[PDB]
């Protein structure tokens, strides 16, 4: 029951702007942090950040700020959620899939990931 | 030979979960928190030093916060439900501007509306003013703020929101052991440990970035985490002296009675008598790069002796945990945290004035469990606060690894961080009296 | 800080055999396996803790600073990328 | 001293001050009528599970015939099997703390072999 | 056995194993506020009840003398007109269910002679 | 006679009687599921705070040494500082209404020299 | 007040359900929607 | 069981030694659909 919609691909231009989806259904979205993976081909995983379900507050490296702006949204029966995320100005190296994790517990156990979606530029 | 006695009565304590009993002080009126059924204290605490025990504590894991954060919301959801609830305020409403000369221009509204009256056959048209924050447009012809996901209940006028000191006293059979030791962190034993019936005056202050009204440190500034490795934990700093900081709203509102049903009233708000103004903060600035002058002296503990320390604003989220709001004077305010946390900290009479902005439609504990929000009245006249800043709640960005840079960001948002500071040199046990030992006794038969 | 090593970065070894693959880092350690094109699963976490849904032949021990991750009873559908995790920091795994 | 003021002294010593842990084991609105719950059950039942815990020990003292005793001498000899120390190192040198960690893992044999002495006890007199 | 095992046995063999039965004499959520009242009160009604019935019974062997001890010998000489049994038929033949209902007419006239007994025992030696 | 009968009878009267003053300190809806709790807490808390009256009392003639007894014999002397009065003239002239007033001045002397000799006592014997 | 049709063309059960059309009240308390649901024949009265 | 067998206006009561299985379903393929009546009161209706 427990599952993580993901969204299609999608194709841009250096300069414009993506989104990615990710829609949290069969558990209790408010109590786990829902990360961001990425990874290039031919490279391992890259870690993009997190965004606290509850509150909203997002965190994010020294190599992403003011780029990527990590953004929820919740139903009005908070039953489902829709995590999103908006790149600002991408890159020619910006062509990977991401990812939509979850954090279990303070171990950072992510059991349930996304379907991935690969957009290029 | 040796014979087995029972001794009843043995100083043996082991740890466990109660719940824990109020006591407020002696009244010289009402409030959200019922400080009338506690029980009154003691004129002197009893506090019996305990010699040569090293009693072991634990932060972060113990019942004493979890209960208090449990009352709180009893507390603050069973006062909204006996009097007068706003559920004919959504209707369409008609906002002009009140200020002439553009630049904030836009701030406040000036909405007309179509309200009951007390005789359910006829409709009055009234006016009155609100804050750009709790209307949206719907296509002028604005509405409240949501009138979609919660049921908004007028916050009542009678009882107050001032949080004064209440404690929490232990029943029979248990005991409270206080850590008094200086240099001690969360987690870690304790070779100074004495006993209470219960603790200090604990103040329900609520507050996202800045804590308010707390407890101050002893000798140096701690600061205090789950793990400093994860950094999914938020750094709980604590002071030694206090930041003074002023708080106030120059708006002299005026605050008219509105009879939309039998016996029911709604207080808008009328005209404002005198300039059209914009509330703040102020804080020192000579005390505040004194101030976080020393957390960056305790922060390269954790860290490198050699690192960069940074400070940035807030990254995001909702308007409650990217400002520094609290409950000044019985209204929200909700201030811009930008001046505060902008610095660069590279190894070896004038104020920064905060712009602030008001809310009345407040929604807090998840809707009080189904969706209730609730609406803050206008407070009448001028109002102005002074409090000390007792500590900042930080959340470090990972995935700094190299080029020895450490940025930190106000946070907040979980209210159980706001009574980890205060309830952390506190831990409940349960008495066991009953031991045995080998005597050279015997029983006469 | 977090210090991360990552000594096997190839090996093909046969079916049926008992491989071992090894990282040292401080902290909490989780062990994932990732497919070519597919999202990566957790095996185990903390080092030992077996995930519910894992068959029973994936074990692993720690001792110190080095976690090792036991491969026995190798399967035709037993064939892709591991790494260790720690929270922020993920090297690239080795293929079998 | 006071409440728990010997838990660091010796066990020698702090059984002379029993008497001061053993006697803190007892101690216009209508409009929020629901408001009165909090603090007013939760208060209620802290003082039922006081009373509760206090008879759980006071019937265990009166099965094992130490009714309305601090310091009772019992007819079970002490085996060495539970603690192989000298009596001068038990009173002088350990405290109540420590104590309870080492008979812990026995505690529950001694509670039985009290309550078979009693009993037996009782069944020659009559 | 276990609580009331021996209730088919003789009284002479349920005697021996009284302390199996006194001892089992003493053992997100703010919209339905309300219905913890069911199971909360109710609940908290049947622990109070089991405590006062408990020290009813603890004030009579009190009043009596028998305080803390469970088979409690009296001074009171036994009437010939209660029950005309031999002591061999009673502890050996009948149980103690059976036996209430032959001293329930006669239960309450025994309890006065109890308590007759200790206070004039008390006033001699004082 | 009854409850409280002989308040105004000599002490040496009103002491021959106490087994009466001690037993007495013991003894479709849907609709308004919110009216129980007048006289449903107001007389369960009457009920807590009689059980937590008598077990205060019950544990100082337990420290004291006088468990299960009401008429307890001491080995404190009387001192005469607290009343200068023969025996005849207590036992025969006054009542416990009036005796209560003269000692109420020094009540907490006694109960302090009760303590202090029952630990002594059990010190000594052990 | 409801305005109710049938659901099911081919009679032979047909009136079993009723597709139920009325005036519902909006979250603002000013206007109003025309609003349709289905119900049973045991919940409806002529 | 009954409490009487000759008082008619008695239930009687049987109780089965083996079980007898039932399989009810009901086919319709039914839609919730949400209506807001109020300020966060939501009907669920029944759509197509
Ligand atoms: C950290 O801690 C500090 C201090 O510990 C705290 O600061 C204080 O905030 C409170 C709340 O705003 C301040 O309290 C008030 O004071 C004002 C002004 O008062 C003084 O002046 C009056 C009149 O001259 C004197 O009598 C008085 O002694 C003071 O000298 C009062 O106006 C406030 O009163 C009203 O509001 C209450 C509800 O909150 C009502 O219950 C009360 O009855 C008052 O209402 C009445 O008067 C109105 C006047 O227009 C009238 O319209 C109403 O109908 C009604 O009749 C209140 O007493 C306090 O002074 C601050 N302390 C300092 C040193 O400045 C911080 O707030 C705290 N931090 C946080 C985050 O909470
Ligand atoms: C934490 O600290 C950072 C940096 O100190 C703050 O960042 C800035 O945030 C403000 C607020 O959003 C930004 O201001 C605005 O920019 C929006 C997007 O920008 C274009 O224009 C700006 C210059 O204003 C360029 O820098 C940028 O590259 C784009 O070309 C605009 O859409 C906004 O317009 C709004 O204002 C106009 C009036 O000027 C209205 O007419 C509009 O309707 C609209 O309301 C606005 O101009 C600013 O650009 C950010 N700077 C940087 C460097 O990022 C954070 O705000 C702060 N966080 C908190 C919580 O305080
Ligand atoms: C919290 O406070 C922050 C600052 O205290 C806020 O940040 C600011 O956002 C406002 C927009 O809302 C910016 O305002 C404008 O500035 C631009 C650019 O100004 C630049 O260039 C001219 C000419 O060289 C120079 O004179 C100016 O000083 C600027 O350097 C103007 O074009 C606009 O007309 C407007 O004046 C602030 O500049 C910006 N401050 C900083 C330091 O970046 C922040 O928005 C506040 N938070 C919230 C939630 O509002
Ligand atoms: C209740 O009404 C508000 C007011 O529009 C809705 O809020 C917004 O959602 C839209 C759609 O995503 C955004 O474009 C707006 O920016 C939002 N407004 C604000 C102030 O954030 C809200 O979604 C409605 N509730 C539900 C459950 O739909
Ligand atoms: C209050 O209700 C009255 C009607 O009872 C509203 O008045 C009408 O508004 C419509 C809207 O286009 C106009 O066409 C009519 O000419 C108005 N009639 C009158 C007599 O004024 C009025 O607008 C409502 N008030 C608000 C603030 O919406
Ligand atoms: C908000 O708008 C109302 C009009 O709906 C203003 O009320 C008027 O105020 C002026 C000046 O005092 C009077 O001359 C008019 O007679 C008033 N009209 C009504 C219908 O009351 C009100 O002043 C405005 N408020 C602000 C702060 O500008
Ligand atoms: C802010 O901090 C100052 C200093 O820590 C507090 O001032 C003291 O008040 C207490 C009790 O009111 C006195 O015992 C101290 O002697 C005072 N200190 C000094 C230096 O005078 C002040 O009360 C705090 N403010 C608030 C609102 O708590
Ligand atoms: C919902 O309300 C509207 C009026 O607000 C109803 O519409 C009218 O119904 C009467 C009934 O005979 C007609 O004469 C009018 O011509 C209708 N007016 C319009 C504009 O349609 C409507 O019938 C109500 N809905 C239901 C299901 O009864
Ligand atoms: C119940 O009646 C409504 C009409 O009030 C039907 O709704 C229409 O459905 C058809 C077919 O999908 C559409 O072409 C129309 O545009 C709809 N009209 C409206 C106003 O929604 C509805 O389909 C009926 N339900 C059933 C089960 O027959
Ligand atoms: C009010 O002011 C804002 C900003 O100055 C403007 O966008 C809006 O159109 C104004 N409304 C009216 C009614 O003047
Ligand atoms: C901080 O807490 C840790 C927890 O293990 C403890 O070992 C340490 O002594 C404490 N103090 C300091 C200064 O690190
Ligand atoms: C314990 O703390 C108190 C008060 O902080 C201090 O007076 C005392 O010296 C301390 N004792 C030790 C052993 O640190
Ligand atoms: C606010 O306005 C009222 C109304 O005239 C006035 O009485 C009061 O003095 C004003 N407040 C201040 C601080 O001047
Ligand atoms: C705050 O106000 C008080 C008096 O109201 C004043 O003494 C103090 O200097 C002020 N502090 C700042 C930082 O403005
Ligand atoms: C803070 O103020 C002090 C005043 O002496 C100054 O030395 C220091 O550089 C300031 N810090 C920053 C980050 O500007
Ligand atoms: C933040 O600090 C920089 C560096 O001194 C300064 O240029 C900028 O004006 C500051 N911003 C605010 C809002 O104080
Ligand atoms: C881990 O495996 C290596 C060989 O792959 C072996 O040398 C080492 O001893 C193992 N360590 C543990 C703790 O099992
Ligand atoms: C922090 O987590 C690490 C494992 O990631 C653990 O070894 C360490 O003991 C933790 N620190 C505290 C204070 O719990
Ligand atoms: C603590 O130990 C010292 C020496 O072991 C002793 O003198 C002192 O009395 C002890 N403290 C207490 C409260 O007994
Ligand atoms: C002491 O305990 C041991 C182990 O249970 C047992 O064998 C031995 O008989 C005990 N001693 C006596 C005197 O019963
Ligand atoms: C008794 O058992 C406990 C818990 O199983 C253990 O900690 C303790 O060491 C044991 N006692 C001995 C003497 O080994
Ligand atoms: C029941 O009675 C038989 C014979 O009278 C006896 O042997 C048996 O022990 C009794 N049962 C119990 C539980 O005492
Ligand atoms: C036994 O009871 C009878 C009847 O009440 C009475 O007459 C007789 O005196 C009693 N026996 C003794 C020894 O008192
Ligand atoms: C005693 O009275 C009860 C009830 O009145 C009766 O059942 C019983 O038979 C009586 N006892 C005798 C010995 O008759
Ligand atoms: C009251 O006093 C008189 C004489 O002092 C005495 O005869 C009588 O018995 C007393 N009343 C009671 C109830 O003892
Ligand atoms: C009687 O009390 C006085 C005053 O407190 C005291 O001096 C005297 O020693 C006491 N008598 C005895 C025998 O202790
Ligand atoms: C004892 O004190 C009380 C109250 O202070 C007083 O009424 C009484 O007379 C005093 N006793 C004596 C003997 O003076
Ligand atoms: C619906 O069907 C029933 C029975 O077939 C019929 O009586 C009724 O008139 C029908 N209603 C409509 C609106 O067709
Ligand atoms: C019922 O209809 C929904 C909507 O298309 C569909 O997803 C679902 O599979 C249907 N149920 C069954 C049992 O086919």
């Amino acid at each position: 029951q427990v599952q993580l919609l993901q969204s299609g691909a999608a194709v841009t231009k250096p300069g414009a702007s993506v989104r990615v989806s990710c829609e949290a259904s069969g558990y209790n979205i408010r109590d786990y942090f829902i990360h961001w993976w990425r990874q290039a081909p031919g490279q391992g995983l890259q870690w993009v950040g997190w965004i606290n379900p509850k509150t909203g507050q997002p965190n994010n490296p020294r190599q992403f700020q003011g780029r990527v702006s990590l953004t929820r949204h919740a139903s009005w029966d908070f039953d489902t959620y829709s995590f999103y995320m908006d790149l600002k100005a991408l890159r020619s190296d910006d062509t990977a899939v991401y990812f939509c994790a979850r954090q279990r517990s303070d171990y950072w156990d992510f059991d349930v990931w996304g379907s991935g979606t690969q957009v290029t530029v | 030979n040796l014979w087995v006695t029972v001794y009843y009565g043995v100083p043996v304590w082991k740890d466990a979960e109660t719940t824990l009993f109020c006591a407020s002080d002696a009244k010289a009126k009402h409030n959200v928190w019922a400080t009338h059924a506690c029980v009154p204290t003691d004129p002197n605490p009893q506090e019996i030093h305990l010699e040569n025990v090293t009693e072991e504590f634990n932060m972060w894991k113990n019942n004493m916060v979890e209960q208090m954060h449990t009352d709180i919301i009893s507390l603050w959801c069973q006062s909204l439900k006996p009097c007068v609830k706003l559920t004919p305020l959504c209707v369409t409403l008609q906002c002009t501007n009140v200020t002439n000369n553009i630049t904030m221009r836009g701030e406040l509204k000036n909405c007309s509306f179509n309200m009951t009256t007390e005789l359910r056959d006829k409709k009055q048209k009234v006016y009155s003013l609100f804050y750009r924050l709790d209307v949206v447009q719907i296509n002028k012809e604005y509405r409240l703020i949501n009138c979609n996901t919660s049921a908004i209940t007028q916050a009542c006028p009678k009882v107050s929101f001032e949080p004064i000191p209440i404690h929490y006293c232990a029943p029979a059979g248990f005991a409270i052991l206080k850590c008094k030791d200086k240099k001690f962190n969360g987690t870690g034993p304790c070779p100074n440990v004495s006993t209470v019936q219960c603790t200090h005056g604990i103040k329900p202050v609520v507050s996202t970035q800045l804590l308010l009204n707390g407890s101050l440190a002893e000798e140096e500034v701690m600061i205090r985490s789950e793990n400093i490795t994860n950094n999914a934990k938020n750094i709980l700093v604590q002071f030694n002296t206090p930041v003074q900081i002023n708080c106030t709203r120059p708006n002299n509102n005026t605050r008219k009675s509105i009879r939309i049903g039998p016996g029911q009233a709604f207080y808008a708000t009328g005209d404002i008598i005198g300039d059209i103004r914009q509330a703040h903060c102020n804080v020192s600035k000579a005390t505040w790069n004194e101030t976080l002058g020393k957390v960056v002296k305790q922060l390269r503990k954790h860290f490198g002796n050699n690192t960069i320390i940074r400070f940035a604003n807030s990254s995001g989220g909702d308007l409650e945990v990217t400002t520094h709001s609290f409950n000044c004077g019985g209204e929200f305010f909700y201030c811009n945290t930008s001046g505060l946390f902008n610095s660069t900290w590279i190894s070896n009479n004038d104020s920064i004035t905060l712009p602030c902005r008001i809310k009345q439609i407040i929604n807090m504990w998840q809707g009080c469990g189904i969706g209730q929000a609730m609406y803050a009245p206008p407070i009448q006249g001028v109002i102005r606060c002074v409090s000390n800043i007792t500590g900042l709640i930080l959340t470090r960005d990972g995935g700094s690894t190299n080029s020895t840079n450490e940025t930190f960001r106000p946070g907040g948002g979980d209210m159980r961080d706001n009574w980890r500071s205060e309830l952390y040199k506190y831990k409940v046990v349960k008495i066991e009296p009953l031991g045995v030992a080998p005597t050279r006794a015997k029983r006469r038969v | 800080d977090i210090q991360m090593t990552q000594s096997p970065s190839s090996l093909s070894a046969s079916v049926g055999d008992t491989v071992t693959i090894t990282c040292q880092a401080n902290g909490y350690l989780n062990w994932y396996q990732q497919r070519r094109g597919k999202a990566p699963k957790l095996l185990i976490y903390d080092g030992s803790k077996l995930e519910r849904g894992v068959p029973s032949r994936f074990s692993g021990r720690r001792w110190g600073q080095e976690y090792n991750l036991t491969i026995n009873n190798l399967q035709p559908e037993d064939i892709a990328t591991y790494f260790c995790q720690v929270y922020e920091f993920v090297v690239p795994g080795t293929r079998l | 001293l006071g409440f728990l003021g010997a838990a660091g002294s010796t066990m020698g010593a702090a059984s002379m001050t029993l008497t001061v842990q053993a006697r803190n084991l007892l101690s216009e609105a209508q409009q929020h009528l629901l408001k009165l719950t909090v603090w007013g059950i939760k208060q209620l039942q802290a003082r039922v599970l006081a009373v509760e815990r206090y008879l759980r020990d006071q019937q265990l003292l009166g099965i094992w015939g130490c009714s309305g005793k601090l310091i009772c001498a019992t007819n079970v000899p002490w085996n060495s099997s539970w603690s192989n120390r000298n009596l001068s190192e038990i009173w002088d040198n350990m405290t109540w703390l420590q104590w309870d960690k080492e008979i812990s893992n026995y505690t529950q044999i001694i509670y039985g072999l009290l309550e078979e002495s009693q009993n037996q006890q009782e069944k020659n007199e009559q």
